This record gives C-alpha cells, structure tokens and sequence, in this order.
RNA sequence: GAACUGAAGAGUUUGAUCAUGGCUCAGAUUGAACGCUGGCGGCAGGCCUAACACAUGCAAGUCGAGCGGAUGAAGGGAGCUUGCUCCUGGAUUCAGCGGCGGACGGGUGAGUAAUGCCUAGGAAUCUGCCUGGUAGUGGGGGAUAACGUCCGGAAACGGGCGCUAAUACCGCAUACGUCCUGAGGGAGAAAGUGGGGGAUCUUCGGACCUCACGCUAUCAGAUGAGCCUAGGUCGGAUUAGCUAGUUGGUGGGGUAAAGGCCUACCAAGGCGACGAUCCGUAACUGGUCUGAGAGGAUGAUCAGUCACACUGGAACUGAGACACGGUCCAGACUCCUACGGGAGGCAGCAGUGGGGAAUAUUGGACAAUGGGCGAAAGCCUGAUCCAGCCAUGCCGCGUGUGUGAAGAAGGUCUUCGGAUUGUAAAGCACUUUAAGUUGGGAGGAAGGGCAGUAAGUUAAUACCUUGCUGUUUUGACGUUACCAACAGAAUAAGCACCGGCUAACUUCGUGCCAGCAGCCGCGGUAAUACGAAGGGUGCAAGCGUUAAUCGGAAUUACUGGGCGUAAAGCGCGCGUAGGUGGUUCAGCAAGUUGGAUGUGAAAUCCCCGGGCUCAACCUGGGAACUGCAUCCAAAACUACUGAGCUA
C-alpha cells in the first residue's frame, strides 16, 4: 500500500521540515507548522523515551514513504551486514530507485518520483524498471524514456533541483536528462540530525 | 435469526397472557424435503390449551449422532420417516434411554 | 461450563447452539469462557458502531 | 483378483507349486534313505544309497528347487557320517 | 540397475536438473549415491548451461552405469565443448 | 590391526565362558562431572583358565551363542 | 578476504520504606480457527479430529522378432457377365500357452520403549536386470492350454469326453570354471529366434557363413538386502525382584549365512538400585521454533530409515514378498439373488456421509523428467508436469501527481473573540502502473520417420551399428512470459486503540444501572476507563480476538539461586553402597592435551556470488556439522602399580 492524504499534518506532528511539498513557495505559509495536528494543537505535552524513539522512527519512515514491514526488512538486512547498522540503514534507504530519481531532480517530491518510476518512464541500465524499491548500484546510469522526456513535470522540477543544495554524489546531463549514480552517500553527506541510534534502540527491544 | 426472535417474542407474550403449557419435544428426520414440511404442518394443531408439541430440530437424511444427543439434551422423542440410524446414533440411543421410532406413513406419526 | 454474554442485548434461550472461546471474567466466580457474538445463533449486538468486530456487527454503510 | 494378469499369475503359481512339490519330495526321500541306512549300520547299503542319492540332489539343486549351499551341506554331512561309520 | 539420470529441482516453469547416479528403482527425487554435475535449461547471463565431472562420469560408466537418453546426449555435448 | 578391550573377571561359574566387567569414565552431558559406567560382557574361554578377579583382555569375534560374541586372548594379571 | 557481532524492563502486598515472593504485561512464532473488511500478481501450503464407513470413474501392463490358432485386407487375376463366385497369396487385430513386470513408484502413523532409530565398527551371507572376463549353447523323449463333443445352471460359468506347438517340461552326452570328497575318484547345464549372403549339399522347406537379440556354468565389480557388537534414545519406586529353552556345554537337525533358531542329554546358571520386571505414553532422525549463549519445546510440508494395508493366522510363486489394487483359512460388517447360489475391502487420485472450531476439483496431458515392457516403432503411468478452489503464509505493486486561502459549506468545540477538521475539499494542469480492449510474440525440444553419404563387420561395397548431410514431423500448460497501441482519475481502504503500564483527548447521554476489564481497577450527577460524536495514534489488503511454544523468569539457578527470623538443616549418633584424599620418589598412559586419517547423506541455517525488471524464490562454490572411531606424541594434574615419610 501507500499513504495517501494530507501531507502537512505529518510535518506538524514531527515538528520539522520533512520535505513533502514541491518547495516552491515555502513551508511555513501553508499549514502554520507550529501546532500538532488536531483539536489540541497548542498543548506542549512532553513525551517519554518510548515516545521519542517512536517519533524518530516514524519521522524517517514518513520521509521516504516506506511502510512498516518493508522497514523491518531494511533494518534486518542492515543489521545482517557489517559496519554500524545505524548508518547502514540510511545507506540502504538512499539507494531506492524513487529516492535516486528524486535526487537526480526529475521529480518535484518523493511521490512524484515514485509515480515516474511506477508508470514506466525510468530506465536504470537501459531497460525499464518500474519497481520503486530497486536498489540502484553504484555506477548505474539512470535515464528517462525518450517517449516521455518532454513531460512538463521533469523540466519544471529541474530548476527546483537546481536550487535545493548540491548533492555532490550524482551527476546529470540536462539535454539528454540522463545521469550517473556514482556511489551511495556517506553518513556525513546526509542531514546530521536524523539520530538513527534511537531507531536502533527501538528495534533492539 | 430474526424470525426466531419474533416468534420467541410472540410465544413469551402468549405464555404470559394465558399461563403455562406442557411441551412434547420432537426431533424429526425425514427422507425428502417435501415430506418434512407436510409432517411439520400436520404436527401443529395436534395440541390443546394445556399441552403443545414442538419440533426442536428437523433435518433431511438419516439419524446421526448430533440429532441423537440433541434429543437427549432436550428430552425429545426421535422420529424417523423413511430413514434409519447409523452405528453412532444406534450406540448413543442404546446406551441411554432414548426412544426412536421408524415410520413410512405420516398418519402413524399423527396417531402416536 | 458457564460462559459470559457480552454486549447490551442478546437473544439466547434454551437449546441455542453457541460457540465459545477462552477468556475469564474476573468478577464472576467460576466463569472461564466467553460467548462469541454473531457466529452461530447469537446474532451480535445492534446499534453498535465503535469497535463492532468483537460483537459481530456489520458495517453500518 | 481383479486384473487379468493377477489371475494368470495365480494359475501359474498353482501349476508351479504342484510341479515343485514332487521334486522336493524326491530329494527328501532320497536323503531319508541314506539317513535311515546309516542309522541301521548297513555299510554297503549306505554307500549304495549315497551313490544313488548324490546325482538327484545335484540335479535338483541345479534346477533351482533347492539352493546349492544346501546340496553341498547335505553331501558333506552324509559323506562324513559314512566315512566315520566305515572305520 | 545403476543409472545416471536427471533429478528435477528449480521451481514452476523454471526447471533445474541434477545429474544423479542412482539405483533404478528409486523416486526421481529420492535416494542417490552421487551427483556428478548439473544442467540448466534456461541458463542466460553468467549462468552455465551444463557442467559435468569427467572423472566421475567415466568411473561410473566403467562400473556399468547406464545413462538415460537425455543424459547420453548431454554427456557427448559436454565432451564436444 | 584388531581392537581389544581389557577388564576384570567377575563370574566364571559357566562352562567354557566367563563374565568380564569393564569400567569407563563418561562426562555428564549437562553437569560436566566425570562418572563411572560399567559394562558386563560374556567372553569365550575354551580351556577354563580364568578365575574370579583375573585381569584379562578380550576381542570381538562372530557370535558363539546368544549374548556371547567375545573371546579372550591373554591373561595379564592372576587373582591372588 | 567472509562464513557473526551478542544479553533493556514495567505494574501489583504498605500510611510510607527496603526485601522476599507469586501473578500479569511489552517480543518472536503457527498446517490455525473465529469476527469485521477485502484490488492484483509471484512462490509455497491446505482432514492436526474417526487406522470411522464408503456409491461411481480411473491408479499395472507389455511382448506376434517365443508358440499354435482364427480374422484374414491391397492384389495376380480367372470364370460367368459389369453384379457375383472362386484359386492364389496375404497387410492388420488378439481370446489362449509362454517371458518379464506386478516386492517399484504412491498412502498412512495404528502398533512399537526396542528384532525400531542414530553414531561407530565386523563376518559367517545372498543379490534378477547392468559392466568386464573365461568355457560353452550337442543330441532326444513324454505331455498340455487354446480348439471340437455331451451334461448342468436365473446366470456366472462349471464339469466329462479327443486332438495339437514352443525360448513350457523331463531324460542322455559333454565341463575353462564350479560341488563334495583326502590325496583316489565321483557329481552337476543350455533354447532358440530375427536380417542378409559368396561357396558347398538339398524338398535355395533348409543345411552352411556372418550380424544382432537371447540361453547355460563360473570369477570379479557395482547396486540392493540379511546378520552381529559397543554407546545413546520419555514419565513413574504410592512399580523390587524377574527368568526353566531360561543361562552355558556336547552330539545332531535346520538356514543363503553365525546363533537355543530347533531337538536329546549335562550343569544351575543369566538379568537387577549404573533401575531389571511392571504400568502409562510415543514411529525415529536430518531438522523446526524460541533463546546472547547454555538450554527449553517439538518431529506439518521436504529427505533417510521403520511399521502397517477391514480384523486374526498361514504359506505358495518368485532373484527378491509373508505380498497396498495376489492365494488359502477363520471372524465382524454390508450387498446381490430367479432362493438353489456368490461378491466386497479408497491409510492410491478425485469424491460422499459422518465427527469436528477447522483443511480444496468426480479437471488436462503423457509435450518434459522418470518407471514397466519391447528390438524398434510404440503402449501403459492419478508418479510427474500443469491447471481449479481458499488473504492460509511470505514477498512485491496499486487504490493517483503538482498547484491551490474567501483558510468555502457542513460537522465539532468555545472564554462566543475564535479554533479544528484543512491544501484537506472545490477549481486549475498533468500521468496511465495494475485491471479493460486489440495486435505482435520467445523458452521449456532432447528426439522420431525417410534418402544419400563415411567409417567397422565379416568373407563378403549385402543386412546391421555409429558420423554427417537434405526433407518432414512434436507443447497439456496456452488467449504462456513478454512487447506495443487505445480511452479515461475513471475500477480499487479497512481494522484496533486513545486512565497507567503504552503512542494517542475533549464534549454529549447514563447514574453501583446499562456496561467494561490482560493486571491495577472504572460506573452511586460535570466519567479523558461504559455507549455515541468530533479529533488523534498505530498498522494496512489486512486488522483484531481465541488457542499453543519459548523469552522476559537468575521463577529448578551447569553457565546462574538459596536454607538464624521471609519456603527451606533430619531430634541425635553409628555405619553399608557411593563421593572425595596429607607428603616424597619411580613407573604406566585410562582421564587430559596436541597432531594425522576415515566418517559426520542431500536439503536447511551462515558467507561470497549468479539468474527471474526487484523481492520472495531458484541456484554455484565455500564454511559449518561443536560428534564418533583408529593410529602417533607429551607427562604437570587425576586415576592405576611399587617403594617410602610423619604434619
Ligand atoms: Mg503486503
Ligand atoms: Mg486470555
Ligand atoms: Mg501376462
Ligand atoms: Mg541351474
Ligand atoms: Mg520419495
Ligand atoms: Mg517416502
Ligand atoms: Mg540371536
Ligand atoms: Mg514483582
Ligand atoms: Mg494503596
Ligand atoms: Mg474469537
Ligand atoms: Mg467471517
Ligand atoms: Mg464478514
Ligand atoms: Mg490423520
Ligand atoms: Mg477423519
Ligand atoms: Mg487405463
Ligand atoms: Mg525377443
Ligand atoms: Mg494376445
Ligand atoms: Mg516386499
Ligand atoms: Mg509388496
Ligand atoms: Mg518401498
Ligand atoms: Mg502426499
Ligand atoms: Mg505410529
Ligand atoms: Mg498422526
Ligand atoms: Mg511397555
Ligand atoms: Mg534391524
Ligand atoms: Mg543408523
Ligand atoms: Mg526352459
Ligand atoms: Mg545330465
Ligand atoms: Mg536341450
Ligand atoms: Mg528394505
Ligand atoms: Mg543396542
Ligand atoms: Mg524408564
Ligand atoms: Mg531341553
Ligand atoms: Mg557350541
Ligand atoms: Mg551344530
Ligand atoms: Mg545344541
Ligand atoms: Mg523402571
Ligand atoms: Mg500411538
Ligand atoms: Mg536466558
Ligand atoms: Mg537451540
Ligand atoms: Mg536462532
Ligand atoms: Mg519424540
Ligand atoms: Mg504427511
Ligand atoms: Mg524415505
Ligand atoms: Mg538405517
Ligand atoms: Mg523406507
Ligand atoms: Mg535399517
Ligand atoms: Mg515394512
Ligand atoms: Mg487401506
Ligand atoms: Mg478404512
Ligand atoms: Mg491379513
Ligand atoms: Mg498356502
Ligand atoms: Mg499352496
Ligand atoms: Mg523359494
Ligand atoms: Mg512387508
Ligand atoms: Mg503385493
Ligand atoms: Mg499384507
Ligand atoms: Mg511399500
Ligand atoms: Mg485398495
Ligand atoms: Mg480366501
Ligand atoms: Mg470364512
Ligand atoms: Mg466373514
Ligand atoms: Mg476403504
Ligand atoms: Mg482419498
Ligand atoms: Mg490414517
Ligand atoms: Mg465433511
Ligand atoms: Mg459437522
Ligand atoms: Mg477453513
Ligand atoms: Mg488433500
Ligand atoms: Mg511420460
Ligand atoms: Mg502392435
Ligand atoms: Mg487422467
Ligand atoms: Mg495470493
Ligand atoms: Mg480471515
Ligand atoms: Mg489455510
Ligand atoms: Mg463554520
Ligand atoms: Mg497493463
Ligand atoms: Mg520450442
Ligand atoms: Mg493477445
Ligand atoms: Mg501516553
Ligand atoms: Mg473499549
Ligand atoms: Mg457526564
Ligand atoms: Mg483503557
Ligand atoms: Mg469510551
Ligand atoms: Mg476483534
Ligand atoms: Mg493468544
Ligand atoms: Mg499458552
Ligand atoms: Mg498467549
Ligand atoms: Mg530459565
Ligand atoms: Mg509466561
Ligand atoms: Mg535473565
Ligand atoms: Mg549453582
Ligand atoms: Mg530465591
Ligand atoms: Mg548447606
Ligand atoms: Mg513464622
Ligand atoms: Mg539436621
Ligand atoms: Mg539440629
Ligand atoms: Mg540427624
Ligand atoms: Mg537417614
Ligand atoms: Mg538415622
Ligand atoms: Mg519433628
Ligand atoms: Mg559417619
Ligand atoms: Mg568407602
Ligand atoms: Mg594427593
Ligand atoms: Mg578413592
Ligand atoms: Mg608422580
Ligand atoms: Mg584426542
Ligand atoms: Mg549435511
Ligand atoms: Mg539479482
Ligand atoms: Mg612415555
């Protein structure tokens, strides 16, 4: 399945940016993002350790739009690997095909990139892949189907990716709308406020 | 279930209005669906103002263990119209004091 | 055995075929089982709209 | 039996049983003659019976009625008994 | 007798085969004495179509093992390559 | 070559056969303490030269009677 | 270079505290069931209960190149005349004898506590078909099925009377091996078919040569099986004695083979607190699930072994059976009957009734892999490969995307200002995954038939075997996987919870009622705990409840607990089996340690990879399987042996 519905409620509940709109105008002037959603928005209501762990895990899940069972799978495979499962989890989550397409800049949001992937418009190594979970390997050359390169959405999102901060680990050729995924980003490159140790503590229980 | 509830309501109201009745409980097993309804219709007006007959369980086919122990539970007379009992039903009937009878004409059932 | 009937109303009478499940009622001494609503002859509660899966109630629609 | 091949097999089995019983009895009586001659101390009769009985034992062992180790054991034991008796 | 045949693994519509030496009166996927290779009908990519251990095959042939028709064809196919 | 066992004679009242007791130490599977187990074997002694208490050695052969499949090879210690 | 790296606590006894101690909760798992809800696909799974009873179909046949026989086309034609008759031959099919197969493959877990299973070994055995060798396959005889006749029967079919073949059966000769015997010697086999042919003799029916198949004797090898030993394998002592073919010996019998396996004598032995006997329960293992591990629980699916085939016995045939769709005897239970008389065994695949909370189609094909027969085409195959049904499980994907503030209308709350539902909706603009329609379209396929060619085969360009060439021919699944085009946002969200444990709060009804509840506990007029409504929180084609196992439980404590007062030192001695042992030398190598070799099935779990667009799934190699057994070496400690010493 997939979460469909209001997307500014999640930002208000988590209390942070949690990029879910196109980012065109702003985030503050659409949802007054300083109250928790619902009737009792003004109450502060500090929360326990379990609440903090749950909020962190839910925040990560709500940013990539992954449900609970697939998150369990990702966590299990990350723990099975070597080298600090906490950062292996983000290493794994950054290699998803929809996330890669979003980073390359062919989609306004994660959901838009997911629909680009699902609707048979993205080819990974020169053949169509429509699974928004395909782990992109380093060196793969993602592209767009020639019959769909003149869609207004990709061109519109190209400049938005132009001004959002350089990722500096993928490359893109704009004329042919074709890019290369050099390598999965290091833990430093990602936002150093997602404290994954809370996730590890929550699941190891 | 709705019909059972409504019939229970009507029976409770009638019993409250009149008094009490003595019920003869019957388990009835026939061979064909057509005979069962005729037997049930004939066994409706046979009662009186103090004693009535109630079919606690019907069915089509031979007499089994389930209806035998249902008759045991309800203290009911077991009737088989053109049907027989298998080994389990026979065992249950012989072990206890259940009385079960065979008929091929409905008027024998009416007289009994 | 003895079973407990949940919900506000019920239609059980003599010789009613019922299904029972586990679960002890703390207040009643000797009651160790629960009657499943809406399975064989219990029909479940009516006019119930919150959590109406433990009481065998269809979706109001 | 239901399949015709089973009926045919049963008929053949009865035929071969009737055939085999006579041969088994032949071997048994030829051995019994030697044994009862030995029990009676009739030496010359014992050699006569042994020489009369060895060929039929070997023949019927070859035909498959009895196994060859059985025939070898019978021959060896009878020869040993006769040799001990002669002395 | 002792025969060399194919034991089917794989999955639905995607067969995989094990070259197996068995007593003839066993289930297709039951007891065996030795496996001496495999054969992949689909193969594709980096997979190999079939592989055979020559020494074991020759040893079992010299002991009187009787290959099946498909195995008889595959053995000389492997020898040719 | 051939594997043997060594034990002590505990009964010789049968004819041309003897009973020999063999001791062994086994580690307890869970508690880890070594405990003594024993075996009582019947060995074939053709010439009746064994007495109670004799330390003897035996080897395994084909069965010679029911519950008798061992025969002794040497007497290494004689009862006082 | 990897094969692992891993361990949380909380609530509840009191006015409060610390401890002890039980109860309960948070996790992971099912062959699950039930309630509410329900779009698709891939891969698996699906009577755990009555080893209860079974209607109807199918699940084991094949060989005419072993043998008689009867059905005998096409034709050569002839005759009369266009219809028929007949001679000649003869291509097909098989009721019967005969050879193989039916002991496999498939099902179930009743019995079994040891004649089973697991680990490691050994010696006294057999083994059809297969491979390699060696010696052969000579010559005769008597029967019999089928087939004609008579009788009997409701029929099934039975009985009596004559004739005929074989690779059916039985004598005789011969023996590289084989049997026994002592060297001396004696004993024991076979079967012939099909395709060609130069020469020789003939009735070119044939003999004869060759090839292929087959048959006999024996050795070796593989495969399978039988037998033996040691260790291990659930609970109970409120089960302490058990055993007379019983334990050993001799003579004999018997078996493929050792053996009280059997028998006649001789002796009085054998087993047991290291648990015999008895009672209850139960197929075992690889494995599975939990756990940081040590452990605990457990033997669905898959693989190995065992046992069973309505109940109790028994043997025959056979290389192999005490025989799952075979025989005989007895029993219980159904059924047919013309009343005299016979038949039956779904724990094979579908299916029915019944029992149950509960578990599916009277489907397709032998196309692929195997199995039986055949020489070869080929025939059979409910094995198998595939389809049908069921959210039963695991995995994946959809139910749209962006913009959008009059912060619309409505609902809800309010301090009546407003807040919230909420960019959520509407509006505006995009896209068509999956499903729908249409057109293309692999891979699972190796082979078989025919003709020619080249080698070898002999004695021979023949037949035959093999290479190659050319032509033809094969798919249940299947409207395959997949690819492309078309219209449109259209076809597709629910369940539980919100007092603490535990993430999520306010109103309105009701008033110790109705009710809730895993544990504390709520409800008697402002209930965040009952029932609704708004809001929110978790999951999501699922969500909850019930049942069950392990964890948390260090709460049976080996790792890893205790006994003055919380449970817990026998009233006190003596002493048997057992456990443990002051201090020196010397030896031995059972324990101990190190090494080598064999084994520890495959699958599964773990690591590195390879394929299906990903994953589940499949698959290559490795690691592991912590065990057992045999050899070699060491001598500190324990054990054993000899000699000491005095704490
Ligand atoms: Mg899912
Ligand atoms: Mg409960
Ligand atoms: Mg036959
Ligand atoms: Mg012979
Ligand atoms: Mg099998
Ligand atoms: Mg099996
Ligand atoms: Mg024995
Ligand atoms: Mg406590
Ligand atoms: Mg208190
Ligand atoms: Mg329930
Ligand atoms: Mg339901
Ligand atoms: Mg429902
Ligand atoms: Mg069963
Ligand atoms: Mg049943
Ligand atoms: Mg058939
Ligand atoms: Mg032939
Ligand atoms: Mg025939
Ligand atoms: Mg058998
Ligand atoms: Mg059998
Ligand atoms: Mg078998
Ligand atoms: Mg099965
Ligand atoms: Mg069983
Ligand atoms: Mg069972
Ligand atoms: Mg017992
Ligand atoms: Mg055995
Ligand atoms: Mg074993
Ligand atoms: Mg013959
Ligand atoms: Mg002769
Ligand atoms: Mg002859
Ligand atoms: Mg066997
Ligand atoms: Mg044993
Ligand atoms: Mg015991
Ligand atoms: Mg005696
Ligand atoms: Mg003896
Ligand atoms: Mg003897
Ligand atoms: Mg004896
Ligand atoms: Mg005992
Ligand atoms: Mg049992
Ligand atoms: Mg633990
Ligand atoms: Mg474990
Ligand atoms: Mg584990
Ligand atoms: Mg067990
Ligand atoms: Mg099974
Ligand atoms: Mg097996
Ligand atoms: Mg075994
Ligand atoms: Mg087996
Ligand atoms: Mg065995
Ligand atoms: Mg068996
Ligand atoms: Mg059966
Ligand atoms: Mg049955
Ligand atoms: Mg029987
Ligand atoms: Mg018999
Ligand atoms: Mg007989
Ligand atoms: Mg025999
Ligand atoms: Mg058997
Ligand atoms: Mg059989
Ligand atoms: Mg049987
Ligand atoms: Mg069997
Ligand atoms: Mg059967
Ligand atoms: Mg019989
Ligand atoms: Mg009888
Ligand atoms: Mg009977
Ligand atoms: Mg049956
Ligand atoms: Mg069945
Ligand atoms: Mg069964
Ligand atoms: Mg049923
Ligand atoms: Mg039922
Ligand atoms: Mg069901
Ligand atoms: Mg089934
Ligand atoms: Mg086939
Ligand atoms: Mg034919
Ligand atoms: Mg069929
Ligand atoms: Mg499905
Ligand atoms: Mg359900
Ligand atoms: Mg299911
Ligand atoms: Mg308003
Ligand atoms: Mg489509
Ligand atoms: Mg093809
Ligand atoms: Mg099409
Ligand atoms: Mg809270
Ligand atoms: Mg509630
Ligand atoms: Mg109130
Ligand atoms: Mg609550
Ligand atoms: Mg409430
Ligand atoms: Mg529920
Ligand atoms: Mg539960
Ligand atoms: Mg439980
Ligand atoms: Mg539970
Ligand atoms: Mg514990
Ligand atoms: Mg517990
Ligand atoms: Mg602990
Ligand atoms: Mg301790
Ligand atoms: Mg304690
Ligand atoms: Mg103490
Ligand atoms: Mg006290
Ligand atoms: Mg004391
Ligand atoms: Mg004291
Ligand atoms: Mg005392
Ligand atoms: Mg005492
Ligand atoms: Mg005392
Ligand atoms: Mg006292
Ligand atoms: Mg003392
Ligand atoms: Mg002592
Ligand atoms: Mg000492
Ligand atoms: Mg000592
Ligand atoms: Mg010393
Ligand atoms: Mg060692
Ligand atoms: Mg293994
Ligand atoms: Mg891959
Ligand atoms: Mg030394």
């Amino acid at each position: 399945a997939r979460y469909i519905g209001p997307k500014c409620k999640l930002s208000r509940r988590e209390g942070t940016d949690l990029f879910l709109k196109s980012g065109a105008r702003a985030l503050d002037s659409k949802c007054k993002a300083e109250n928790v959603p619902g009737q009792h928005g003004q109450r502060r209501g500090r929360l326990s350790d379990y609440g903090l762990q749950l909020r962190e895990k839910q925040k990560v899940r709500r940013i990539y739009g992954v449900l609970e069972r697939q998150f369990r799978g990702y966590y299990q495979e990350a723990s099975r690997r070597k080298g600090s499962t906490g950062e292996n989890l983000l290493q794994l989550l950054e290699c998803r095909l929809d996330n890669v397409v979003y980073r390359m800049g062919f989609g306004s949001t994660r959901s838009e990139s997911r629909q680009l992937v699902s609707h048979k418009a993205i080819t990974v190594n020169g053949q169509t892949v429509n699974i928004p979970s395909y782990q992109v390997k380093a060196g793969d050359v993602v592209a767009v189907r020639e019959k769909s390169k003149n869609q207004l959405r990709i061109a519109q999102a190209l400049e938005l990716c132009g001004q959002r901060g350089r990722v500096e680990w993928v490359e893109v050729d704009l004329d042919k709308k074709a890019g290369t995924f050099k390598s999965a980003p290091a833990r430093s490159d990602l936002s150093a406020d997602i404290n994954e140790n809370l996730i590890v503590e929550l699941y190891s229980k | 279930l709705a019909r059972a509830h409504a019939g229970k309501l009507e029976n409770i109201f009638e019993n409250m209005g009149q008094e009490e009745k003595k019920t003869l409980n019957i388990v009835l097993k026939a061979d064909v669906r057509g005979s069962l309804e005729a037997l049930q219709g004939s066994l409706s007006g046979l009662g009186n103002d103090e004693v009535q007959v109630r079919v606690v369980g019907g069915g089509v086919g031979g007499i089994t263990e389930s209806d035998a122990n249902l008759a045991l539970a309800s203290n009911a007379v077991l009737f088989g119209f053109n049907v027989r009992a298998d080994a389990g039903a026979r065992k249950i009937v012989e072990a206890e004091g259940l009385d079960m009878r065979y008929y091929n004409v409905i008027y024998d059932i009416i007289e009994d | 055995v003895s079973s407990y009937i949940g919900g506000e109303g019920h239609n059980l009478q003599e010789h009613s075929v019922v299904l029972i499940r586990g679960g002890r009622v703390k207040d009643l001494p000797g009651v160790r089982y629960h009657t499943v609503r809406g399975s064989l002859d219990t029909s479940g509660v009516k006019d119930r709209k919150q959590g109406r899966s433990k009481y065998g109630a269809k979706r109001p629609k | 039996a239901n399949t015709p091949s089973a009926k045919k097999r049963a008929k053949q089995a009865e035929k071969r049983r009737s055939h085999n019983a006579s041969l088994r009895s032949m071997v048994r009586t030829y051995i019994k003659n030697v044994v009862k001659a030995i029990d009676a101390k009739d030496l010359e009769k014992a050699q006569a019976a042994f020489t009369a009985a060895v060929p039929v034992i070997d023949r019927m062992a070859d035909k498959g009625i009895i196994h060859k180790n059985k025939a070898a054991r019978h021959k060896s034991r009878l020869s040993g008994h006769i040799k001990a008796l002669s002395t | 007798m002792v025969t060399i045949r194919l034991a089917r693994g794989g999955s639905k519509k995607r067969p995989f085969y094990h070259l197996t030496v068995t007593n003839s009166r066993n289930a297709r996927d039951g007891r065996f004495v030795e496996r001496i290779g495999f054969f992949n009908p689909v193969a594709t990519g980096g997979e190999v179509r079939l592989s055979v251990d020559q020494e074991r095959a020759t040893y079992w042939l010299g002991q009187g093992a009787q290959p099946s028709e498909r195995v008889a064809q595959l053995l000389k196919d492997a020898a040719k390559a | 070559t051939v594997r043997t066992l060594t034990g002590r004679v505990v009964s010789d009242k049968m004819d041309k056969t003897v009973t020999v007791l063999i001791e062994r130490r086994v580690k307890h599977p869970i508690y880890g303490k070594y405990v003594k187990r024993s075996t009582k074997l019947h060995a074939h002694d053709e010439s009746n030269q064994c007495r109670i208490g004799d330390l003897v050695t035996i080897r395994e052969t084909r069965p010679l009677a029911k519950t008798k499949a061992w025969t002794l090879v040497d007497i290494v210690e004689r009862a006082v």
